[PDB]
């Protein structure tokens, strides 16, 4: 940027969001990732400062500057959580927008952020009736994720899945048979949460994660479930028993209702799609350390599905 | 829309589809997920063989020193001109890094080997990518014609309001209309 030594950071960022006022198509949104640049990465005192400026784009015209909004709205909030307490009404708002698209890219971020806003309640040693109350918000933003399994969008069922899914994951504790992914080592879970906290209540949450987990069961078996929603489930289960193998149990009963009982509504492809990706989890859970106690049973599914006796043994220690 | 078409070797029905959907505007990339580039030989069990590091210019030059004749004849030397003029070689598909819409397969093994690849990377965003399987022969004819039912199947989902809500719904209907099998699923990034 000529002579960008020379100026301050706000004044860059005044000049980019008059500049992003005047161009009215898409190409906006480069300027405006410039800018979410400048005031989350490179000096994040004036995150506050602009906040208003850069949300104010929530209402374009555009399905990406407010897709754009939302990922902003994730960012900011990494970058400092208190921005939740003014930012949790925005997110909500753009969660029931018109564009399915907008919709499904703010449910991604609230699968970032409901584990980011935990962790803020649980490290917190006071809390305000502010605070309290953008918990309370987050948490009923999640139960209506999570009512969006009953949506009639195929594409936001699925969304919602992996919401649920991550939620489980959370709100249960990990073990020692626990496979963690790199990128989640840092993530609060149960076990982390102490069980005297002043405000979060241990018993609560373990309720709202098996209630999660119940739902997921239940939408599974439900008679018209698209091809793509149950390969969805099916993929979910297998990460939940990989990283939370207490409900490894769960996911294997699961699996087996599931082969005996294909929903009948799914075409001739369908079925052939989902029996590939039955195989390929069952195949995954195998491979899992926990798996001993379910390893029978596995192996009967598998070689009903028509796994060589030699691939199943690949896949076992 | 953006677009990646998967083959074995990356020579032939990725290829042919790569041409194709680029000069009709989509934004496409294609691979291969064999564990080596396969192409016609003198007789069917004899096959010529290369490492994906392998140039397409690197194997007309090769061919052309062996039996000019023949791979003349078998449109091989076209295939590969044809190739290197879109990029200098293929890619596997275990080696991307790339993000996708929509990625189309040209026959089931490689079907599972995309799946069984995405599956095993650890996901960060759980964004969806949609994987969609059509069978097609490893010869030029049906290449082509592959190409073009993929190029219809991708400008009908571009017309779609609703990707997600709608698309399985298309692929019934391209099922019924050319009576070849759609194998459907997704993955995650």
């Amino acid at each position: 940027v000529p002579r960008g030594s020379h100026m301050t950071t706000s004044e860059r960022v005044v000049d980019l969001l008059n500049q992003a006022a005047l161009i009215t198509n898409d190409s906006k949104i480069t300027v405006l990732k410039q800018v979410q640049e400048l005031i989350i990465n490179k000096d994040p005192t004036l995150l506050d400062n602009f906040l208003d400026e850069i949300i104010a784009f929530q209402a374009d015209k555009s399905i990406e500057v407010r897709k754009f909004v939302i990922g902003f709205i994730e960012e900011a909030c990494k970058r400092d959580i208190e921005l939740l307490l003014k930012l949790i009404a925005n997110l909500n708002m753009l969660l029931r927008d018109e564009n399915v698209n907008v919709v499904k890219k703010a449910i991604l971020t609230m699968t970032q952020l409901y584990k980011v806003a935990l962790q803020w309640m649980v490290k917190s040693r006071v809390i305000s009736e502010l605070q309290e109350a953008c918990w309370d918000m987050v948490s009923a933003m999640a139960g209506d994720i999570i009512l969006l399994l009953d949506s009639d969008n195929d594409g936001i069922r699925t969304h919602a899945i992996k919401f649920v899914e991550g939620l489980i994951v959370t709100l249960s504790p990990r073990m020692a048979d626990s496979e963690i992914p790199r990128r989640q080592e840092h993530d609060i879970s149960l076990d982390r949460i102490p069980r005297d906290h002043p405000y979060i209540q241990y018993n609560v949450l373990w309720e709202e994660g098996k209630a999660a987990l119940e739902q997921l069961l239940k939408f599974m078996v439900h008679p018209a479930i698209s091809s793509i929603n149950l390969t969805t489930a099916l993929g979910s289960l297998a990460n939940i028993a990989r990283q939370r193998p207490m409900f490894m149990s769960e996911v294997i009963q699961a699996y087996e209702t599931l082969h005996a009982n294909l929903p009948p509504t799914l075409a001739k492809s369908q079925v052939s799609s989902v029996r590939k990706n039955l195989k390929l989890h069952l195949l995954s859970v195998l491979k899992h350390p926990a798996s001993l106690e379910f390893q029978a049973q596995i192996t009967t599914l598998l070689v009903d599905l028509g796994t060589p006796q030699a691939e199943i043994a690949r896949n076992m220690p | 829309l953006r677009v990646a078409v998967v083959s074995s070797s990356n020579q032939n029905r990725s290829m042919e589809a790569h041409n194709i959907l680029s000069k009709r505007g989509f934004s496409v990339r294609s691979f291969g997920t064999g564990t080596h580039v396969k192409l016609p030989g003198p007789a069917p069990d004899k096959p010529n063989v290369y490492d994906f590091k392998t140039t397409y210019d690197q194997m007309y030059n090769d061919l052309l020193r062996k039996d000019k004749e023949l791979y003349t004849q078998n449109g091989i030397l076209h295939m590969l001109d044809r190739n290197k003029r879109i990029k200098p070689r293929p890619e596997r598909f275990q080696n991307c890094k790339d993000l996708f819409d929509l990625i189309l397969t040209c026959e089931e093994r490689v079907y599972d080997q995309v799946v069984e690849d995405l599956n095993s990377r650890e996901q960060e965003t759980c964004q969806p990518v949609h994987v969609v399987n059509v069978d097609i022969q490893d010869n030029h004819e049906e290449a082509t014609l592959g190409a073009f039912l993929i190029c219809e199947l991708c400008q009908c989902i571009q017309h779609t309001e609703d990707m997600e809500n709608e698309i399985d719904e298309l692929l019934q209907e391209f099922e019924e209309k050319s009576g070849r099998t759609f194998l459907h699923t997704v993955c995650f990034y």
